This record gives C-alpha cells, structure tokens and sequence, in this order.
C-alpha cells in the first residue's frame, strides 16, 4: 500500500531513505559532539579586579617588601605620631603617611622601603648612598600633584572622580618604562613620535585647508591611528566620521585637554631648557599609550577620594 | 558510474580531519592540560 | 560484481566491495586507538569533575 | 525536568522512526 | 574504480608534507623545548 | 596486469603494483625512523608531565 | 604508468630548492650560530 | 628499452635510465655531503643543548 | 628523451643568475666583510 | 640548433644593459666614492 512505488519497492530507491536519516543524525552529533567539548574544556571568565583604590591594577601580591623592613616600619611608627620632615605632604599623620607610602607610591613602583630612605632612621635625608632617588621621589609627587591640580579638574564628573598617581605611569617598574614600545607600533614607521612641537587647539586641522598636502595628512593619520590604540575604541569613539571636524561626541574635548597636558608634560619635566640636564624623567617623551595602556581610563588610575588631600584634584 | 560510495567518502574523510584538527587547536588553546609547555 | 553477496549487489560494483571492507577496517582500529587515546586522557586529568 | 522531557521527546522520536522505517522497508 | 591512484597518492602526500611543516612550526613557537636558542 | 595477485586485479594495473611496493617500504622506513625520533624526544624532555 | 618521470623531476627538484632556502633562512634568523656578524 | 632490467621494463623508457642513474647518483652524493656539513655544525656549535 | 636541452640550459642560467644576485645582496648587507664603506 | 643566435645575442645584451646599470645605481648609492657631491 504505496504511492511511491519507485521509492519505496526498488532496493535504490529504498536506501535513499536511510542513507538521509544517517547523514541528518551525524551532522547533528557532529554539531553537538564538538560544541559540548568546546563549552566543558574552555576556560572560566576573566574576571576584573577590585581593589579599593585602584581601578584595574594590583599592589596586593607583597613579597618586595622586606619581612624585616615591616617592623622597623612599626618601630617607627610607634615611636612618633607625628611627621618630623615633611615638604609635601604638609598634612598627614605619620600613621596615615606610612599607609600611603605602603599602599601606593611604593606598590606602584614595587619596590622595597630601602629602595629610597633609610630603614635605621627614616627621617633622615643625606645619610645614605640612596638620597638622589629620594629628591627624584619628591620632584615626581609634585609633579602628580601639579598635573590633578590643573588638567585633570577640567574634566566633567560624567568621565569619573579618577586621579593620577604613581601607579598611573609605573605600572609596578620603577625604571626602564617605556612608551611607544613595539607592540604599538604596527603600522607606523618605528621612528614616529607625538609632535609635541604644535600648539593644539588648532594644531593637527586638515580638512580643507589648500595650504598642505598629503604630507601633512599622512602624519596627522599616524597620530590618530596612535590615538586608537592608545584607547582601543576605534576612530568613532572621538568622531563622526560623517563629518570629521565636528564637536558632537564630547569625547573630543576630552582628547583637547589630553593633548595640552601632554604638551605641557613635555615641556615643564621631560626636556625643560635641555633634557640633558635639569630634568626628571631621564628624557623619556610622554605618549597617551603610557597611561591609558588599551583602555579609555588608565588602569592604574586612582579611584576619588583615595590619594591624599593635598595631591588630589581638589586640595 | 554511480556517485554515492565516492562522494561519501570523500565528505566523511574531509570531516573527520577538519573536525580533529579544529578539536587539537581548541585543546591546545585553552590551557587546561599543561602540555607543550603548560 | 560476483564478489560482491546477494544482499548488496545493486549497490556495489566488485571492485568498490574490497575499497569498503578496507575502510571498515581502517574504521575499527581507529576507533579502537581513540577509546584507549580516550581512557589514558581520562585517567590522566578527569576533565568533567 | 529539562532531562526527562527531552529522553521522553528523544524516546518517543526514536520509536517512531523504528516503527515507520520497518512499515516502509518490508 | 571510486578513486584514481594518482589522486590518492597526490593527496596523501600534500596532506603529510602541510602536516609535518605545521608540527615543526608548531613546536618551534611553543618555546618549550630550548631548541635553536631556548 | 599478471604479476598483480589475484585478489587485487579489478584494483591494480601491472605498472602500479610496483610503485605501491614502493610507496609502502617507504611508508614503513619513515614510521620506523619517527618512532625512534620520537623515543629520543621523550626521553630528552617530556612534553607531557 | 602512474607519474611521468618529468614531473616527479620538477616536483621533487623545486621542492628541494625551496626547502633549502627556507631552512638557511630561518637557521640564520635564529642568531644561534655566530655566522655573519653574530 | 633494451637496456631496462626486466623488472623495471613497464616503467622506464631507454632514454630516462641513464637521467635516472644521473639523478640518483647526484642525490647520493649531496647526501655524503650534507652528513659531514651536519657533522662538522655540530662540532662547531651544538644545536639541541 | 624526458627534458630538452635548451629548457635545462635556461632554467640552469636563470637559477645561478638568481642565486648569485641573492648571496650578493646578502654579504654586502650584512656589514660584516668593510666593503664599499664598511 | 638548440638556441637562435637573435635569442642569444637578445638575452645577452639585456642582460649587460641591465646589471651596468643596477650597479652604477647601487655604488652611487653607497655614498662611498665621493662622486655627484660626495
Ligand atoms: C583530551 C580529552 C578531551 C577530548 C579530546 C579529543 C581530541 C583531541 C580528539 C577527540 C576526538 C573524538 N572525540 Mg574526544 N575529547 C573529550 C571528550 C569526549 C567525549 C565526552 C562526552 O566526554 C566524547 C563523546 C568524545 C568523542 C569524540 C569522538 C567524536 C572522536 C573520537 C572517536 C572517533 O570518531 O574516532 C574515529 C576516528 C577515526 C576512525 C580516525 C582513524 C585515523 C587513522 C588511524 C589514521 C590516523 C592518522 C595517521 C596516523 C596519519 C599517518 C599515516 C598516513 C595516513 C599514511 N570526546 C575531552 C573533552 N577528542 C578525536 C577525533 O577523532 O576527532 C576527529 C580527536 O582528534
Ligand atoms: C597514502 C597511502 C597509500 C597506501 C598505503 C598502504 C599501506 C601503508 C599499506 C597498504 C596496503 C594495502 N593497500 Mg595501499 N595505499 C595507497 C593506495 C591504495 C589503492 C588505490 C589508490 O587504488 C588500493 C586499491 C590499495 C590497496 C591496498 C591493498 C592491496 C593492501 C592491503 C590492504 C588490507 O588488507 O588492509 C586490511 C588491513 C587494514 C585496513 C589495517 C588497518 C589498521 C588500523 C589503521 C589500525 C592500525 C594499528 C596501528 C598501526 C597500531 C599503532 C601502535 C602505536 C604504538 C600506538 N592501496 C595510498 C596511495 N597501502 C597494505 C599492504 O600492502 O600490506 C602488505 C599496507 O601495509
Ligand atoms: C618531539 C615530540 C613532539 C612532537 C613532534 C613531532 C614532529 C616534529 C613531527 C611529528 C610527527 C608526527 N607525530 Mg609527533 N610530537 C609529539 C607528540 C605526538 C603525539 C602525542 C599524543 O603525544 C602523537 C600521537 C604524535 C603523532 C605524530 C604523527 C602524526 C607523526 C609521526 C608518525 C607518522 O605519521 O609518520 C609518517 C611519516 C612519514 C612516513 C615520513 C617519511 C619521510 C621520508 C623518510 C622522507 C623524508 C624527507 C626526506 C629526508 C627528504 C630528502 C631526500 C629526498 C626525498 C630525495 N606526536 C610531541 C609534542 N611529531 C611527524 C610528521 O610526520 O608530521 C607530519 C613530524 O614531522
Ligand atoms: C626525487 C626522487 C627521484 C628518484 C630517486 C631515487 C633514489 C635516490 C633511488 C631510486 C631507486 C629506485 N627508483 Mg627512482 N627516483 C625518482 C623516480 C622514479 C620513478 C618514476 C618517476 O617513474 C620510478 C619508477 C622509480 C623507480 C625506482 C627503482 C628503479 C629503484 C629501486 C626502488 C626500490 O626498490 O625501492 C624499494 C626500497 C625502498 C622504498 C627503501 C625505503 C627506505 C626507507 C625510506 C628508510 C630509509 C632509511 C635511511 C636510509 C636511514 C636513515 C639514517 C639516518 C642517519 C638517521 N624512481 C625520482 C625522480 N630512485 C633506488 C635505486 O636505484 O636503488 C639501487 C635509489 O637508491
Ligand atoms: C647547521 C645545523 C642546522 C641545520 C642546517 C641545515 C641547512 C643549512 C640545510 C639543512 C638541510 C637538511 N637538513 Mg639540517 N640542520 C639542523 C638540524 C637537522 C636535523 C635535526 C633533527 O637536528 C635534521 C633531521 C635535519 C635534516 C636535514 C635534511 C632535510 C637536509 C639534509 C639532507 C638531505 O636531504 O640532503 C639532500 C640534499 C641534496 C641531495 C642536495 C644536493 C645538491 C647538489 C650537491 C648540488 C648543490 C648545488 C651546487 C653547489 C650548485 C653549483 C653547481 C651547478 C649545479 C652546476 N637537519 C640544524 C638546525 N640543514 C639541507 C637541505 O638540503 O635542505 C633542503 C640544508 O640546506
Ligand atoms: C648554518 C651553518 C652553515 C650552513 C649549513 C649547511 C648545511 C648543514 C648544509 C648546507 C648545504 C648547502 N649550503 Mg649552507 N650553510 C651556511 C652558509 C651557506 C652559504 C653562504 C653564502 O654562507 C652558501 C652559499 C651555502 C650554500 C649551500 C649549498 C652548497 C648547499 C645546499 C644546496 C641546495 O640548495 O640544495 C637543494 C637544491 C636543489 C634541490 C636544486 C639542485 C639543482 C641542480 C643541482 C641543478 C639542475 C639544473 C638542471 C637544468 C635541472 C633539470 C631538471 C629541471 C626540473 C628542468 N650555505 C652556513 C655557513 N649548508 C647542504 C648541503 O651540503 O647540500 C649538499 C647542507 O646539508
Ligand atoms: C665572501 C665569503 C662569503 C661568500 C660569498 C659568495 C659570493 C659573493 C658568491 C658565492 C658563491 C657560492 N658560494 Mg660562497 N660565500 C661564503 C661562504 C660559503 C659557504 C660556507 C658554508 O661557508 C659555502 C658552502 C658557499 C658556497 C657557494 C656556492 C653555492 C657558490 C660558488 C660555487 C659555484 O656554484 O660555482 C659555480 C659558479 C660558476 C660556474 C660561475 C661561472 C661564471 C662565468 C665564468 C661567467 C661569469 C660572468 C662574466 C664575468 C660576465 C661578463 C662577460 C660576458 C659573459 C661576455 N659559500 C661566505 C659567507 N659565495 C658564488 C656563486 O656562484 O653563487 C651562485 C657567488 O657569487
Ligand atoms: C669603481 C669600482 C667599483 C666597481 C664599479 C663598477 C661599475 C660602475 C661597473 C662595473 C662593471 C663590472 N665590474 Mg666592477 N666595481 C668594483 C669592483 C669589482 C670587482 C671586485 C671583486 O672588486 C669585480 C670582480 C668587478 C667586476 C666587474 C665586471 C662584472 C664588470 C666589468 C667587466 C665587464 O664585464 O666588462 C664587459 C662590459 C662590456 C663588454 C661593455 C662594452 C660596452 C661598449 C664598449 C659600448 C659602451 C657604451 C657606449 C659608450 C654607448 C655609446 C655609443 C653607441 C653604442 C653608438 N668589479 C668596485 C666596487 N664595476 C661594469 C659593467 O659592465 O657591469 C655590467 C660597470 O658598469
Ligand atoms: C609618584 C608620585 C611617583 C613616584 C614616587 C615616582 C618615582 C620615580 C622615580 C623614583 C623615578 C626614578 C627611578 C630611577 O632611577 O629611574 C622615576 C622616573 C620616572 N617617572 Fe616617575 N614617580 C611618580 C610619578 C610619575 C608619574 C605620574 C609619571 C607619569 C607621568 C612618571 C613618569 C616617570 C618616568 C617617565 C620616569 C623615567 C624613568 C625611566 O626608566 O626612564 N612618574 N619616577
Ligand atoms: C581614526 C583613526 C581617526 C581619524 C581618521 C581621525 C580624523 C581626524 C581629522 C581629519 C582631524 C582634523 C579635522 C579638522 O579639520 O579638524 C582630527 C582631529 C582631532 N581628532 Fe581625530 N581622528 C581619528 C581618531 C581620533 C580619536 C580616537 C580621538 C579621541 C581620542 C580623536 C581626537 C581628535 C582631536 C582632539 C582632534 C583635534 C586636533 C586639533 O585640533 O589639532 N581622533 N581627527
């Protein structure tokens, strides 16, 4: 009892039928067989972290510090409440000074208490082979404070109440930090850098102008290419690329008081009068990618609130 | 000349080393094992 | 096609019978080599727990 | 109860197609 | 005939040629062996 | 084809047998040499641990 | 006959040629020799 | 083809032989050669470690 | 005959050619013999 | 006659045109002669 006599009765037309069946059936185990492997042997999430004071960076794994150093640490702090030598920070506790100089300045660089002062008698300035690195220490605070003083308070508080710190340029090094290092440059010659020679407000416009060429363009291209790395958003994160010299996105004016900043970082502390001398930083040039490293805010960026008063955005 | 036992080979042999090679490639990416250097 | 039984001899020519049962050969030791691949992977590092 | 139905469902399509494929082939 | 013996042995060969310069590649990237500088 | 054995005559020309007695001496050269080099490897650094 | 003597003659000779350079290539990208300045 | 031995009679014609002679002692000697280069690089500088 | 001898001498001319330009190149770029300034 | 004596005389001047010029060009490059302001 068929309609499909040549289907159903010729031995041909009869395997048709379950030749279709075992092809559906091990597509089907095929697809399942290898997702349900792909899904039990891959690994969990990458999760973020949580300090109370940083943003996506870590101090917490302590073994730089000297077991030894922690005690004269406390020695010191129980001999004397208050701070007998202080330039900058004018106002805090000794208890609360050593906290930070535990916390921040000395896990941003991650380095022992030796590495600056001495254990013996910390309050002392010049009686150890190890005094230059502590003025450079001083000179480097100020500038932190300097730079949340003056940029960073420009900034609207829909970006954040973050601050710049030591672990904000550092990252755990105290020296040999490095920008413009190979992995960010790709596609750009490897002798490009950040023409902190031009004044920003109107230094890198293009778009119709009749007085430069593709020269200029090629380099104003090799800056906003650095601009997308450095932050990791693409070239529609500042821009419309419907109309490029428009300030619709807000993120553009952001990117004005970055440049100037950076113009100003260069100027004042990298090479002022001459990088030979006169001069922290060892004439290491600034880039955006020091900071911000991939991501919109730096990872070593302190959250609001945390650093002490007198270096905060507002004193 | 019938077309059914060759283009079954053909395809089945096709899967099986795609699917072992993608199958080794995702093993050894995920670093669940410690093999090749954890 | 004489080779080939009584059964399967619509579908099969006599020189793809041999071709076949060299595959099902083939076939069987490599399943038989996964599941010992299988066994000595399971008792190395259980990957279910 | 997501196992049970689905073995129910997977059981219940097997038989079929057993019983469908031994009334087609015979 | 399903299949030419020309064809197998083409295949057969291109197949263990690309496998054998991958497991070199392979192993060579892996730094897990000290061969040829660590 | 009358040195090809009687099995695989519907399979095998008489110019084919020859390359395939070839084609499987070296095949079974090479498996020998890989499992010594692989011995060797094992036994220098193990890559399973 | 299978293969013609020519083309296994070409196949086989380019093949060599190519493995070669590639092998110095990479034997002297690896600075594990000391051979042309280091 | 009077010169192919008889058993390589359906493969080779009597003009590829003596190229075939040529190739094969062409290859044994670069192997001679590349054996006692490999030799000598390893008693330069040893590659393994 | 399996190859012409005008094809043998051509490829023959071309590689060597080729080959001497490369190993050229190379030991002039090197730096490593002070030749054409250093 | 393997080779045409047009081919010949054809190839073999290409070839001095050539490499005359690829080396004026390479050793005017080199700044080592002190030739067209140094
Ligand atoms: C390490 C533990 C991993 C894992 C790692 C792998 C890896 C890795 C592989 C598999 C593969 C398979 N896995 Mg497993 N697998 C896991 C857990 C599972 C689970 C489970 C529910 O837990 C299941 C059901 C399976 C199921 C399966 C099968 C689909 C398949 C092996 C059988 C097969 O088809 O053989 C049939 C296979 C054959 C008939 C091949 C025969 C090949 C012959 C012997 C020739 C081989 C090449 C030869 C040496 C080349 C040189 C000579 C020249 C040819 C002359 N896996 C976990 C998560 N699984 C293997 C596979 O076959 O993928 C395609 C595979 O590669
Ligand atoms: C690239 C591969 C080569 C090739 C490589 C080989 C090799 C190699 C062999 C043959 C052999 C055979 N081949 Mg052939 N062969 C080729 C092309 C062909 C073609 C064709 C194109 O028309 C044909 C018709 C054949 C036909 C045949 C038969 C005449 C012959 C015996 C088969 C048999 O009985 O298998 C039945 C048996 C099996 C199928 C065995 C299956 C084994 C499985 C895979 C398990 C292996 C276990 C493993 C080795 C254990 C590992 C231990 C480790 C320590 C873990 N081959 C291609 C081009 N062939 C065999 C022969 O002549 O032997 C004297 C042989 O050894
Ligand atoms: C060192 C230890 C490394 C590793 C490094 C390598 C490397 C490196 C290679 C392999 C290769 C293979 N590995 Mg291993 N391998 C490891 C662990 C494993 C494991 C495992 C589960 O742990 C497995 C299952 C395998 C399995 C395998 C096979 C797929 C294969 C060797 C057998 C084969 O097919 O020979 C069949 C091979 C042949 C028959 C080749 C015969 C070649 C003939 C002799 C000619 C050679 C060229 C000749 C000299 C040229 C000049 C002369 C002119 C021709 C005239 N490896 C670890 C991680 N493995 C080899 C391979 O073949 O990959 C494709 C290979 O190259
Ligand atoms: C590029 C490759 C060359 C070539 C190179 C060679 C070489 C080289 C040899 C031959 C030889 C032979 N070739 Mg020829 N030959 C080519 C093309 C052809 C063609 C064709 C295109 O039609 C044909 C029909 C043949 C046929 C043949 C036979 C006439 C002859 C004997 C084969 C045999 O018995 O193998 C059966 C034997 C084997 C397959 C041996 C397998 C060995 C395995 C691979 C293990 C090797 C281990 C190794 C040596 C040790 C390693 C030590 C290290 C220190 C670790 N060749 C091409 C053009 N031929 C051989 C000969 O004349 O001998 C007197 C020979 O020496
Ligand atoms: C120095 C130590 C280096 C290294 C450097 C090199 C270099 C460099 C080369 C090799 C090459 C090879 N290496 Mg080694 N090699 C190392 C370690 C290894 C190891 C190992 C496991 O440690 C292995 C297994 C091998 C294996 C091999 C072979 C694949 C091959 C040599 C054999 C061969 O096929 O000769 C067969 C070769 C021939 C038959 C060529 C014959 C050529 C004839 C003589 C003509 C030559 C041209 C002539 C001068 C031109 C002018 C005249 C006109 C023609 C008229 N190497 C380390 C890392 N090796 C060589 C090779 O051939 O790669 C393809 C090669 O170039
Ligand atoms: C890294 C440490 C060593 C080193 C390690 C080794 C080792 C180890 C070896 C070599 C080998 C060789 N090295 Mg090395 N090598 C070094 C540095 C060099 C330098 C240099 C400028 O410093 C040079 C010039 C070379 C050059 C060479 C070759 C002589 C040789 C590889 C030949 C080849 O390509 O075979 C592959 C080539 C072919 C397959 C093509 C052959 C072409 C034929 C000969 C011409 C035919 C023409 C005709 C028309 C063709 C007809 C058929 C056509 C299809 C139509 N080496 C350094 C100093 N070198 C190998 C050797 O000894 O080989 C014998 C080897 O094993
Ligand atoms: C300075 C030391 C350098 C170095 C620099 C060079 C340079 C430079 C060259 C070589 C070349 C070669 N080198 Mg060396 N070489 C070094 C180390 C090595 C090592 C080693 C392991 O240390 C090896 C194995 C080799 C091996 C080799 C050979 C592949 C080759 C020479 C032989 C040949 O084929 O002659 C065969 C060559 C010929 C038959 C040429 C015949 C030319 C005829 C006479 C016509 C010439 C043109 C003519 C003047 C034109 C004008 C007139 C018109 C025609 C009318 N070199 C070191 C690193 N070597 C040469 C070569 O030929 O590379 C392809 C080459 O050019
Ligand atoms: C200044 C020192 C420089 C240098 C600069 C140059 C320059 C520059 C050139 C050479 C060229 C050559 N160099 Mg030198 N050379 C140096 C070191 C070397 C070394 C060495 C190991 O130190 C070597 C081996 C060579 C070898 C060579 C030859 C390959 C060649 C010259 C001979 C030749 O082929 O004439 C064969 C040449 C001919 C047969 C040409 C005949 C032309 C006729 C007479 C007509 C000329 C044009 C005519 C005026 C046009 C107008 C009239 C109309 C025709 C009607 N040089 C150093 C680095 N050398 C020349 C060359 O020809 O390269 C291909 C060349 O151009
Ligand atoms: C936090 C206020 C802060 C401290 C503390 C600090 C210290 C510091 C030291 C001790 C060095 C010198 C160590 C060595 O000898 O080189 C040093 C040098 C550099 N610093 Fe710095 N620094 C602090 C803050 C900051 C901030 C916020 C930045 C980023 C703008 C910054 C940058 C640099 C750079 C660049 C150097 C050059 C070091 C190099 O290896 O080249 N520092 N700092
Ligand atoms: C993405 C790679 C990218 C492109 C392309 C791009 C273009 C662009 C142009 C053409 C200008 C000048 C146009 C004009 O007439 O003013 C310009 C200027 C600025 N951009 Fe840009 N820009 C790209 C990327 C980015 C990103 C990701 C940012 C935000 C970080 C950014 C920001 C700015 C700023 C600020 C300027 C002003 C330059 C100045 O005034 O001198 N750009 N960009």
């Amino acid at each position: 009892p068929t309609l499909f006599p040549e289907i159903t009765n010729t031995v041909r037309g009869r395997f048709y039928i379950v030749a279709g069946i075992i092809s559906v059936v091990m597509a089907v185990a095929s697809i399942a067989i290898f997702w349900w492997i792909f899904y039990t042997i891959t690994p969990a999430p990458a999760p973020p972290l949580q300090n109370p004071i940083y943003v996506n960076y870590t101090q917490e794994p302590t073994d730089y510090i000297s077991a030894e150093s922690l005690a004269a640490m406390n020695a010191y702090i129980q001999a004397n409440p208050q701070p007998q030598a202080v330039q900058v920070l004018k106002g805090m506790t000794t208890a609360q000074i050593s906290a930070y100089m535990v916390a921040q300045v000395s896990g941003g660089l991650k380095v022992d208490c030796s590495y600056c002062h001495n254990i013996a008698n910390f309050a002392q300035q010049d009686g150890y082979p190890n005094a230059a690195k502590k003025v450079t220490a001083r000179k480097m605070m100020l500038m932190s404070a300097d730079l949340n003083q003056n940029y960073t308070a420009k900034l609207p508080a829909s970006v954040g109440g973050y601050q710049i710190t030591c672990a904000t340029c550092h990252n755990g090094k105290a020296a040999g930090l490095e920008p413009y290092p190979i992995e960010i440059m790709n596609t750009l010659p490897n002798d490009w850098r950040l023409p902190l020679e031009l004044d920003y407000p109107g230094g890198l416009v293009v778009t119709g102008r009749k007085d430069v060429s593709n020269h200029e363009v090629e380099q104003n291209q090799f800056a906003m290419y650095h601009m997308n790395v450095s932050m990791g958003q693409g070239c529609t994160f500042c821009h419309n690329a419907r109309y490029f010299p428009s300030y619709e996105i807000a993120q553009k004016n952001h990117s004005i008081i970055m440049l100037q900043m950076t113009k100003h970082i260069q100027e004042t502390y990298v090479a002022p009068g001459g990088r030979i001398a006169d001069g922290i930083m060892a004439g290491k040039s600034p880039s955006c990618w020091l900071c911000h490293q991939g991501a919109n805010i730096p990872p070593g960026a302190a959250k609001p609130g945390q650093v002490p008063a007198v270096l905060s955005s507002t004193p | 000349r019938p077309f059914e036992f060759r283009t079954s080979v053909v395809v089945s042999t096709l899967l099986g080393l795609v699917m072992a090679l993608l199958i080794h490639f995702v093993v050894l990416s995920s670093g669940a094992f410690n093999w090749l250097r954890a | 096609n004489d080779l080939v039984p009584d059964q399967w001899k619509p579908l099969f020519n006599n020189a793809q019978w041999l071709v076949h049962d060299i595959v099902v050969k083939t076939i069987y030791g490599g399943l038989i080599i996964a599941v010992i691949a299988h066994v000595l992977c399971w008792a190395w590092t259980p990957w279910i727990r | 109860m997501a196992p049970f139905l689905m073995a129910f469902f997977t059981i219940v399509l097997i038989v079929a197609t057993l019983y469908f494929l031994s009334m087609i082939m015979s």
